[PDB]
């Protein structure tokens, strides 16, 4: 197993950030990527075991730190905007060669010069258009959380209690549709006689990760921190 | 060991990760107090089972095979600069940690008061810092001192850092009362191991603690 924390993070420029990685496969290499939309996956820092550190391909701007065989540390002492990423971590065996490597879930890193632009989501359900609820035999219920920022969310759909991944049609990622302003959907399909069905209850389970404690905000207004907003409804 | 020329001194600027020996000298050493070998892996080492954050066992390579048989069943004080990476104890088990030298018989090496010892550093020709190192050992590892010496310069100098180094090149010199004196580079070979750098300590040299001199000398960027 690998873990690693946080898994979402929103620093201000000149700030110091630390993404911490744990692994559980007593590995002896450790490694620290990031992902850039279009771009690929790099290697910044890696290393050979405890007390040791190794620079990558891109190791400008960041420091590494190998405390033991377990925990990969990778420091940021002056965070900057070029540096919003989404961060992977990995232990490996062997070579340390991909088929030999173990990613952890990644981080999303997002760096802006304050943090007053930080806004949670609105989220809306929507019940299937009259068309489709007729000659379409399948109802359709769209859930779309916008207007949040940054793009640390996550939809997911519940009917009567369970999770549901069937029929669910997600977005790959979040679109954005202004400069401080993201936008996702989903869709879940049903059977008109399921969605027809009183008894039957829909929900749209949306959470954006905001603002810690470890985060300071300018007192007075609400600070933006984490929500578990959902949007329900029952059938017809 | 005559005194190094400036060409014969390793530039730090010339390492790629000059931050692996910074982990060895701003970390803790590894230290402990009257204990006796357990096992062995090859002739010239002796292997204890002592624990650290990191390790349930510690190996450490002595000079030479006699040196090594001369502390296999004594009660020692070991006092060094483990390194992980390549740190092969047994086939397998592993948590182990090596060092080089860093041993020295524990009974009545100790002392009633501990032993100041006057580090004086030289910056660029000019002899302009001075601070002191303390041990409790008569016969000390010369590896004890340069820790606990290259310890306060990075604490204090920034001697080390997780990167580059304000200075160019530097050294620490041992002066034995009677006896020949040496020194040790602090900087390694552009390419390096913690492992084949840690090597200075490997014949373990060992200085009595009352009657020797330590000179650092260093030179800026």
């Amino acid at each position: 197993a690998v873990t690693q924390s946080p898994r979402n993070k929103v620093a201000v420029t000149g700030g110091k950030v630390t993404l911490s990685c744990q692994q559980t496969n007593n590995h002896n290499n450790m490694y620290w990527y990031r992902q850039d939309t279009g771009h690929g996956l790099r290697l910044i820092h890696y290393s050979y075991g405890a007390g040791s550190t190794e620079k990558g391909d891109i190791p400008d701007g960041y420091k590494a730190s190998r405390p033991s065989q377990e925990q990969f540390s990778l420091i940021l002492e002056l965070a900057t905007p070029s540096q919003t990423s989404v961060y992977f971590c990995a232990s490996g065996g062997g070579r340390g060669s991909y088929a030999e490597q173990f990613f952890g879930p990644g981080t999303r890193l997002t760096v802006l010069e304050d943090l007053r632009q930080v806004t949670p989501p609105k989220v809306s359900l929507f019940e299937p258009s009259k068309a489709e609820i007729a000659n379409k035999q399948k109802a359709t219920l769209v859930c779309l959380a916008r207007g949040f920022f940054p793009d640390h969310v996550e939809l997911s759909w519940w009917v009567n209690g369970k999770e549901v991944h069937s029929g669910v049609s997600t977005d790959p990622q979040a679109y954005k549709e202004s400069n401080y302003s993201y936008c996702l959907s989903s869709r879940l399909r049903v059977s008109a006689t399921f969605w027809h069905n009183p008894r039957n209850h829909f929900r749209c389970q949306v959470q954006f990760h905001g603002l810690s404690e470890e985060d300071k905000w300018p007192e007075g207004s609400p600070k933006p921190v984490t929500q578990n907003i959902s949007a329900e409804a029952w059938g017809r | 060991q005559q005194d190094p020329d400036p060409s014969q001194l390793h530039r730090s600027s010339l390492v790629k990760n000059l931050q692996n020996i910074y982990f060895l000298y701003e970390g803790d050493p590894v230290t402990h107090e009257n204990v006796k070998s357990v096992d062995q892996l090859l002739s010239h080492d002796l292997i204890y089972n002592v624990s650290g954050p990191n390790y349930d066992k510690l190996k450490t390579e002595l000079k030479n095979q006699e040196m090594a048989t001369l502390f296999k069943d004594k009660n020692v004080d070991i006092y060094g600069v483990e390194y992980y990476h390549l740190c092969y104890l047994s086939e397998n088990a592993e948590r182990s940690a090596c060092i080089y030298g860093g041993v020295t018989n524990h009974e009545g090496n100790h002392l009633e008061i501990p032993k100041k010892i006057v580090v004086k550093v030289s910056i660029d020709g000019i002899q302009s810092l001075s601070f002191d190192i303390e041990t409790n050992k008569k016969m000390v590892t010369a590896q004890e001192l340069d820790y606990k010496v290259r310890k306060y310069l990075t604490d204090n100098k920034q001697l080390y850092t997780n990167g580059p180094s304000k200075y160019e090149t530097g050294y620490i010199k041992f002066i034995p009362k009677n006896k020949e004196s040496f020194w040790f580079d602090f900087f390694p070979e552009p390419e390096f191991t913690q492992s084949k750098y840690l090597m200075i300590y490997k014949d373990n040299e060992t200085l009595d603690s009352n009657t020797s001199q330590i000179e650092v000398y260093l030179t800026t960027k």
